[PDB]
């Protein structure tokens, strides 16, 4: 055991006599209410310990008793996680009983060796359109996901969930690093009413962590940790293909900066922490594709001020693969999902990773939707009629391409009537290296709006008039 | 390391790690009452002007403070563990805090039998009827098998009541009844 | 003033007499730990900058001695110590590993291997902190290092012995000109001119373990892994561990210089060190200067680049040829860091972000890449040539239906579309000088632009086939003598009336 | 110091919370239950909008229809006495002293009045919570609570950061925001809305505290000083002004 001599603001001093806990472990205040769990960070000499809270740390009064787990934070982990809601300590919080399971795993743990790394790129296919052809997603890479509210990105987040438990089988967790108490209550009767969580059966295909934004800066930092060891069980002990949803990761490093400085440390460069580079190492490292299988994440990504080389913004642009960026110009022009198609990169979009079959029919996509871009403003200033002939086609087909990027989703079939189409990876670059050719010119444009694949084009014209 | 035996009373500052480190030595082996008959002679003879000076005169050296010093606790009456902690004293160059190490420990080794005493501050010294029936209910609180101390002061500001602490228990009965009267004010 | 050692746990060893069970001169304790540094009582024999090693298996480096503790900088993760533990004295400062039995492995900064191979069996080891060469020893560079790209090899040409550093933005191409520089020399490794010869060291500070590992695979795939060491510390090891990286690389290079080989050495990067030895500064409680840095970044990476220096012939003959990479924020040459390694390496090339994006790969900025020293030493085939298009690179340059501007916008476009070139494939020495010698005599002045790629394709593929033993009095002799250029003014006029356009 | 209700007693806003103002009411709508902030500089109507939003519910609050009624607080943080003696007049003036408290911890009084006073009104507006009612709550104005903190602090000598302030101005201002909370009808259907008023120093919203609440908060009202002068008043700027809720806390009408 262990007594409290120091308690200031939210950081407490435990004192020990003869079991001296090392750094990382976890602590546990008795005599209270709730669980208190204390984390130890510093070894202060004469038997002394540095302790940063993870609740409220009112009410405590110096000299009370503390005992020790020996181990650091353990969770409930295991398969019947699927579709229940903790906190970072791996208490539930939605009062459906308490989760019971088989085995716990640790929070703080290290990094894949050398030995067990990938030696191969490898292309993770999710369905749509728009992503698998222009921005493909590496299996193991890290992804940015520009955008915000009013563009259509929660759809985004539940249509991803669904395809990979379809053509992959691999289920996925939520981490809700410091969210807002009423937008994390939405999302959670958002996938209740889409189907892929269920609160009948055993068919629920998410886990939800939510650290939400009210909570101490200590239990902020560690909850993008607790949602790791979760999709840590399904790669090292089943081998499925997880996915990992991050919102966001700038509110993960902006905890860490409050750490950091409540602990007495001279801060580095314009407000931040002196360990910037290392808590983004010690973290977003352990989210690789093994031998037995793959964690694949995808991350909200908001840029203070407006400055792209910010410390906090670029420490983070090191370690992805793929951004895509969701824009709102192209939800008021009607398509669904706001993919926008010439802001978005890959890195993996190479001859000697996709092939040349990939290659060459996305490499022309985007240098015919420029051209569009750039005579769009002649016909707006000047007027439409003195362009070539040979220009009259360019921009009567980037008008079937960029109609053709639209996709009906099936987390929508209640509300817009229509079927969700899941394409696969052979029929989209089938489809645009036929477009290109001018072989289907001369069908309408609205033969090309919201369907599946090239065969469902065609039976579309024959329904017009 | 190993582990270190603490003391009832727990003080902090540079005084009362020299105050521990003793009490964490001389409650092992048995030596708490040797070395506090020993501590209360070695305040006698430091305070004289031959020693008093050159202790804390910074011009001298380390070495030869504790040579004229390693032989004048050595000839006298003490071998004990004693002998090193002056040695380690003049080492650090903390031999002018050697008055707060020893009256740290007297209050340190006091609470062994000690009581913490109290404080009556009302006015005049009274007849001896009240002395004795206050010593005697104050008996009834400690509960602890100890002679309780205790010291009377003489303030007059207080207007015909006493107050009494007992340890750290603090009763009150004084002219703070009269300022008990803004319920005719504030209401 | 209240004492490091002022602490109970050690006044009792010293009240209760002074205890004989207890060395405190080549063994002590640790007091407290959690910055990073240790403080460690006792150990009263120790030197400074000495390995010592802890309890649970940790390496530590002696930095700080004081008259109450000792402050070792620990290598790893601090999680495994504890307070109340026991550190050995080792008795040496800090050495690595060394010698010819490296060549094939993949270790890391304190010289284990982590490729799952066994142990690596040496019998020598230097030390990290040892002192550049005089002004006697060195001399002026003369061997010529080759690269095998067409853009450096020929307008900012590289010697054995000249730093050059390498800098850009991220997602330039920073990386993919260091790796064909380990691959090119797959053509003299391989041969019997023992004096042409060169290894290669290749150090990755701060990258992801994913990206290593899908390197030692393309060198692995080349035949290229047989002379290549690998020092390693990613993001993941502790800070230490990446500021003492180039350090163990460097000395794996003093190897060979001292006994008559030639090495190579990439550091990749060196911004992720100097975010490094910031940490482990401001964890220390030091003033920091401009951009929150400690005073002595300068002396960080001036005592590491002023190894690589070529020694006279009375010392061996040896070089070490080093290669720094800088990563900048949106094109800043103006920064702290970009101004403190321009200020010491002997050249720059650049990389532009915003001709990466336009097509042209690899993005070298023509205008601001120099090297100075490095350009008496190169072939005099090679001057021959690339001495011309040097002129008509610039007089492009200024003009950015006229008289005297409508010829140099026509061939100064085909002279920029002859120095592309994919990934990964180093070209020879002898197979440049007449791709560049088409470009520079006036014989694709009639083409289409788009039509130059196509061309160079063809012509190289031929010529290493029906000319190959008359492309060999180039490589041999040295020189364009006047029998070799009227010799290939005939393969290029035949080829062009057989090349379909 | 108590605590804010979890994920499972809240409920998703749907009642109109109605200001008054035609521009609010048109284009960035508040619901019952929302936090929206009032940014903007010095001398732009901030507290007046703030002002005849309680003014407004006194048709519902003299009325039959209980569950449409509106209880108003108004939280002064380091202002003059004459001015809140001026404040108190115009809503004695217009009969609306009847449903309101007013908690006034002014200038003179000291550094720690004017940190516990955000939190003495939180606790006044959940007892209406709490019970199946509703309410509403100005604070006026944060951007002077971080400032009587920070004094505290480094007065307790603990370890400063950005602009002096200490390490935890996110966590002072997070945990009274989520407070606000739209409940659900098993445990009373109650509610609470909060306004805070946040002001700017030459248009910068990009500092350390136009940054924390604006991150909390659900969408800003940011009044400017160029159209106030220009004819437009009341001087909303509606092209950096939104709401997060969305077209979801309008009538069907509006
Ligand atoms: N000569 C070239 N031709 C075509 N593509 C190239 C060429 N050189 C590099 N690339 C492309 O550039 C991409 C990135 O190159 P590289 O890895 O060198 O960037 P980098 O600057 O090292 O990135 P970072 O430093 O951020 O890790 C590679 O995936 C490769 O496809
Ligand atoms: N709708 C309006 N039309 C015309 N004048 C107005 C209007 N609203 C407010 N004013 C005037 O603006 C002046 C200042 O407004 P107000 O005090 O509300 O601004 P404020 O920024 O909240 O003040 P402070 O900077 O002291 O917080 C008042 O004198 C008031 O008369
Ligand atoms: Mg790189
Ligand atoms: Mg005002």
């Amino acid at each position: 055991t262990g007594r409290i001599v120091a308690v200031i603001g939210a950081v407490v001093d435990v004192q020990f006599d003869e079991g001296l806990p090392p750094i990382l472990n976890a602590l546990e205040v008795q005599g209270r209410e709730t669980r208190l769990v204390l984390e130890v960070a510093q070894h202060l000499g004469e038997s002394t310990v540095r302790t940063i809270a993870m609740d409220g740390t009112e009410g405590l009064v110096r000299g009370q008793k503390v005992l020790d787990s020996g181990a650091p934070i353990k969770i409930p982990v295991g398969p019947e996680t699927l579709g229940r809601i903790m906190n970072v300590i791996g208490e539930p919080i939605d009062e459906r009983g308490p989760i019971k399971t088989k085995q716990f795993a640790a929070i703080h743990a290290e990094a894949p060796e050398f030995m067990e790394m990938s030696v191969e790129q490898e292309i993770l296919v999710t369905g749509i359109k728009v992503v698998d052809l222009l921005a493909p997603y590496a299996k193991g890479g890290k992804i940015g996901l520009f955008g915000g509210a009013g563009v259509g990105k929660t759809v985004l987040i539940m249509e991803l969930i669904n395809n990979v438990a379809k053509a992959h089988g691999g289920y996925s967790v939520f981490a809700g690093v410091g969210e807002r108490t009423r937008e994390g209550n939405d999302l959670y009767h958002e996938m209740i009413e889409s189907g892929v969580i269920n609160l009948k059966d055993a068919t629920s295909k998410v886990a939800l962590v939510y650290g939400q934004m009210n909570e101490p800066p200590g239990a902020r930092a560690r909850v993008a940790l607790t949602g790791l060891t979760v999709a840590e069980y399904f790669r090292d002990q089943e081998g499925q293909d997880v996915l990992l949803f991050i919102d966001n990761i700038f509110r993960f490093t902006q905890a860490g900066s409050e750490v950091s400085a409540l602990l007495g440390r001279i801060p580095s460069a314009v407000g931040y922490q002196p360990t910037l580079a290392t808590d983004m190492g010690t973290m977003q490292e352990r989210i690789t594709t093994t031998k037995k299988g793959s964690i694949t994440s995808v991350q909200a990504i908001y840029v203070p001020a407006d400055d792209l080389t910010d410390p906090a913004p670029a420490t983070t642009f090191a370690h992805l693969d793929a951004t895509t960026v969701l824009s709102r110009a192209i939800a008021e022009l009607g398509i669904y999902p706001a993919v926008d198609p010439l802001d978005s990169t890959s890195r993996i979009m190479d001859p000697n990773i996709v092939g040349s079959e990939h290659y060459d029919v996305a490499r022309g996509v985007q240098k015919i939707l420029q051209d569009y871009k750039s005579l769009q403003d002649i016909i707006a200033i000047l007027g439409m009629d003195e362009l070539s002939e040979e220009d009259k086609l360019t921009v009567s087909r980037a008008r079937k391409i960029q109609r053709f990027l639209s996709q009906p989703f099936q987390v929508a079939e209640v509300f817009t009537g229509h079927l969700g189409k899941l394409v696969p990876l052979k029929e989209t670059i089938k489809g645009f290296q036929q477009i290109l050719a001018g072989e289907y010119d001369h069908l309408p444009e609205q033969a090309f709006y919201m369907v599946g694949p090239i065969e469902e084009a065609v039976a579309k014209a024959d329904k017009l008039a | 390391f190993a582990k270190l035996v603490r003391p009832p009373v727990q003080i902090y500052g540079i005084e009362g790690r020299y105050a521990t480190a003793l009490y964490s030595a001389a409650s092992k082996q048995n030596k708490l009452e040797q070395v506090e008959k020993e501590l209360l002679r070695v305040a006698q003879i430091l305070k004289e002007p031959k020693v008093a000076a050159s202790i804390m005169n910074p011009y001298v050296k380390r070495s030869v403070k504790v040579k004229s010093l390693s032989d004048m606790t050595a000839k006298e009456k003490f071998s004990p563990l004693t002998s090193n902690l002056i040695n380690l004293l003049a080492e650090n160059g903390r031999l002018s805090s050697t008055p707060g190490v020893i009256s740290a420990f007297s209050t340190m080794m006091s609470v062994h039998r000690g009581e913490v005493p109290c404080s009556v501050t009302t006015a005049s010294p009274l007849d001896e009827a009240t002395l004795t029936e206050l010593k005697t209910v104050l008996k009834s609180f400690l509960s602890k098998g100890q002679i309780l101390k205790l010291e009377v002061k003489v303030d007059p500001s207080i207007m015909g009541g006493m107050i009494v602490r007992i340890g750290e228990k603090y009763v009150d009965m004084s002219a703070k009844t009269k300022i008990q009267k803004l319920s005719r004010a504030m209401r | 003033k209240t004492g490091t050692a002022e602490v109970s746990s050690i006044l009792e060893e010293r009240i209760l007499g002074a205890d004989t069970s207890v060395d405190l001169e080549e063994t002590g304790r640790v007091l407290s730990i959690g910055d990073g540094i240790a403080r460690v009582h006792g150990l009263r024999n120790v030197q400074a900058e000495e390995m010592v090693e802890f309890s649970s298996g940790l390496k530590g480096m002696s930095l700080n001695l004081e008259p109450d503790n000792v402050g070792v900088v620990v290598f790893g993760n601090d999680k495994l110590i504890k307070e109340g533990d026991i550190v050995k004295r080792t008795g040496a400062i800090v050495d690595v590993p060394v010698g010819e039995e490296l060549l094939g492995r993949v270790v890391d900064a304190l010289g284990n291997a982590i490729d799952g191979k066994g142990p690596i069996g040496s019998k020598t080891r230097r030390r990290v902190g040892l002192k550049a060469p005089g002004i006697i020893p060195r001399i002026s560079v003369r061997e010529p290092m080759q690269t095998g790209i067409k853009a450096v090899d020929s307008l900012v040409p590289i010697g054995r012995g000249q730093r050059e550093l390498i800098i850009g933005d991220r997602q330039t191409g920073k990386t993919s000109i260091a790796i064909d520089t380990i691959i090119n020399q797959k053509r003299f490794n391989d041969g019997t001119d023992e004096k042409k010869k060169l290894y290669c060291i290749y150090v990755a500070i701060g990258q992801k373990r994913s990206t290593v590992a899908q390197l030692v695979k393309r060198l692995t795939d080349a035949d290229a892994m047989k002379y290549t060491i690998v020092v390693s510390a990613t993001a993941s090891d502790a800070a230490p561990l990446q500021y003492l990286a180039p350090y163990s690389g460097c000395s794996m290079g003093e190897y060979f210089r001292d006994n008559g080989k030639h090495a190579l050495i990439i550091y990749d990067d060196l911004s992720k060190q100097a975010v490094a030895y910031r940490q482990m500064s401001l964890l220390l409680r030091r003033p920091p200067g401009r951009e929150a840095y400690p005073g002595d970044v300068f002396y960080l990476h001036s005592r590491l680049l002023e190894r690589a220096a070529k020694m006279n012939d009375a010392f061996g003959g040896g070089s070490l040829t080093a290669l720094p990479v800088i990563e900048t924020q949106a094109g800043d040459v103006s920064a702290y860091i970009p101004t403190n390694v321009i200020s010491i390496t002997d050249g720059q090339i650049f990389l532009e972000t915003e001709l990466f994006y336009k097509g042209i790969r690899p993005a070298i900025n023509v205008g601001l890449s120099v090297s100075r020293v490095g350009s008496a030493a190169q072939t005099r085939a090679m001057k021959q040539v690339a001495g011309t298009m040097k002129l008509e690179l610039a007089q492009y340059r200024e003009v950015a239906l006229d008289a005297a501007t409508q010829q140099l916008l026509s061939r100064g476009v085909r002279l920029t579309e002859l120095l592309k070139q994919g990934q990964y494939a180093p070209m020879a020495i002898e197979e440049q000088v007449a791709v560049i010698y088409a470009g520079v005599r006036g014989y694709l002045d009639k083409l289409e632009p788009s039509k130059i790629t196509k061309f160079e394709n063809a012509f190289l593929s031929h010529v290493i086939s029906q000319h190959q033993a008359l492309l060999g009095k180039i490589r041999a002799d040295g020189k364009i003598s006047e029998e070799t250029d009227a010799k290939l003014k005939e393969i290029v006029t035949n080829f062009l009336a057989g090349f379909e356009a």
